[PDB]
């Protein structure tokens, strides 16, 4: 499960809380048009806080200004939101408690 | 850079399926004529993949959701009740090398207003099953449409063409029959028509008010 994922499956308010036992590292083409396009879509404080339980660092805290030409930017999210696959976690709905198993990068939000 | 029909239908091909399936889930591939025709015209005609967000509803063992991501989806994610169909779908995409795809467990007529607006295109070969009185095609384009910005493309019965029309009118959504299909279910299946093929599907095209 990619944090883009995560993040579409948080979207509209409270976002489902990622926990995770085995994160891996997936390389996946750079493509800048659909970073910067996917920017003012992504709901930030589910992004931060899922990034933080994956213990990742140095995470953008919001967009820059003029994001859409500085490619470090892009390059960073691109690494967060499409390489960082969650391989076996759980997500919790927040509102019952429930947790939703992660396995093999598939969640299952089936009842 | 760009795949043509032959191409993306030889490489579809090689897209493994049901290996147990399910007959009360309506377990049956997309043949690879129907998909790449399908895929190549949402891409080629509407510009639909390539660099947005798909989502690909009862995705099964990945058929329509590896010939979005090869024609380059920024991600693809595929939705299916059955563990056992995105096991060979996880499987696909890890062989086929694609990068850009995900995929959900989870009942879509179940679904939570979660995903409103979160995909660019939605693309789907339904069930059809009858489900307290509603097709399962028609609750999983009821979901398509809150879930797609842009476009639906899916698979609909043809002889029930007008339910569909007078739906969207309902809906107040734009509604586009790109293409009348004819294919037959797997030859492993037990009860085939005598008189017809066995499905007389519809390709459709939904989109949104400006
Ligand atoms: C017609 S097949 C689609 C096959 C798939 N598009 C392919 O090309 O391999 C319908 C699929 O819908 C799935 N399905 C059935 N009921 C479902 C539901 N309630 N929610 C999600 N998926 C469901 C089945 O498991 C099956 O994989």
């Amino acid at each position: 499960m990619k944090l883009l994922t995560h993040n579409l499956l948080s979207s509209h308010g409270f976002p489902l809380r990622l926990q995770a036992t085995e994160v891996r590292i997936c390389p996946v083409e750079f493509n800048p048009n659909f970073v910067a396009r996917m920017i003012p879509k992504v709901e930030w404080s589910a992004f931060l806080e899922a990034a933080d339980n994956l213990r990742l660092i140095q995470v953008p805290k919001g967009p820059v200004e003029g994001y859409e030409e500085n490619e470090e930017f892009l390059r960073t999210m691109h690494h967060l939101l499409l390489e960082v696959e969650v391989i076996e976690g759980t997500l919790q709905c927040p509102e019952s408690g429930r947790m939703f198993p992660i396995s093999r990068g598939i969640p299952n939000m089936l009842l | 850079k760009k795949v043509r029909l032959k191409e993306l239908e030889s490489r579809l091909q090689q897209v493994d399926g049901f290996e147990k399936p399910k007959l009360l889930l309506e377990q049956y591939p997309t043949r690879p004529h129907i998909a790449a025709c399908m895929l190549y015209t949402i891409h080629n005609t509407y510009d639909d993949i390539e660099n947005k967000v798909v989502a690909d509803l009862g995705c099964g063992c990945g058929v329509l959701s590896i010939g979005t991501a090869m024609l380059g989806a920024g991600l693809c994610v595929g939705f299916d009740i059955d563990e056992d169909a995105l096991e060979i779908f996880n499987r696909n995409a890890e062989e086929f090398e694609l990068t850009n795809i995900d995929m959900v467990q989870c009942d879509v007529c179940l679904l939570s207003n979660r995903m409103s607006k979160s995909f660019d295109t939605v693309i789907m070969n339904p069930p059809f099953g009858t489900k307290n009185n509603k097709g399962t095609d028609m609750a999983f384009l009821k979901t398509a449409l809150e879930m797609a910005r842009t476009a639906v493309y899916s698979l609909h019965k043809s002889s029930t063409r007008e339910h569909v029309q007078k739906k969207a009118a309902e809906w107040k959504i734009k509604i586009d029959i790109i293409a009348e299909l004819r294919y037959d279910l797997p030859a492993s299946y037990k009860f085939h028509k005598k008189k017809s093929v066995d499905i007389e599907v519809d390709l459709i095209r939904f989109s949104f008010h400006h």
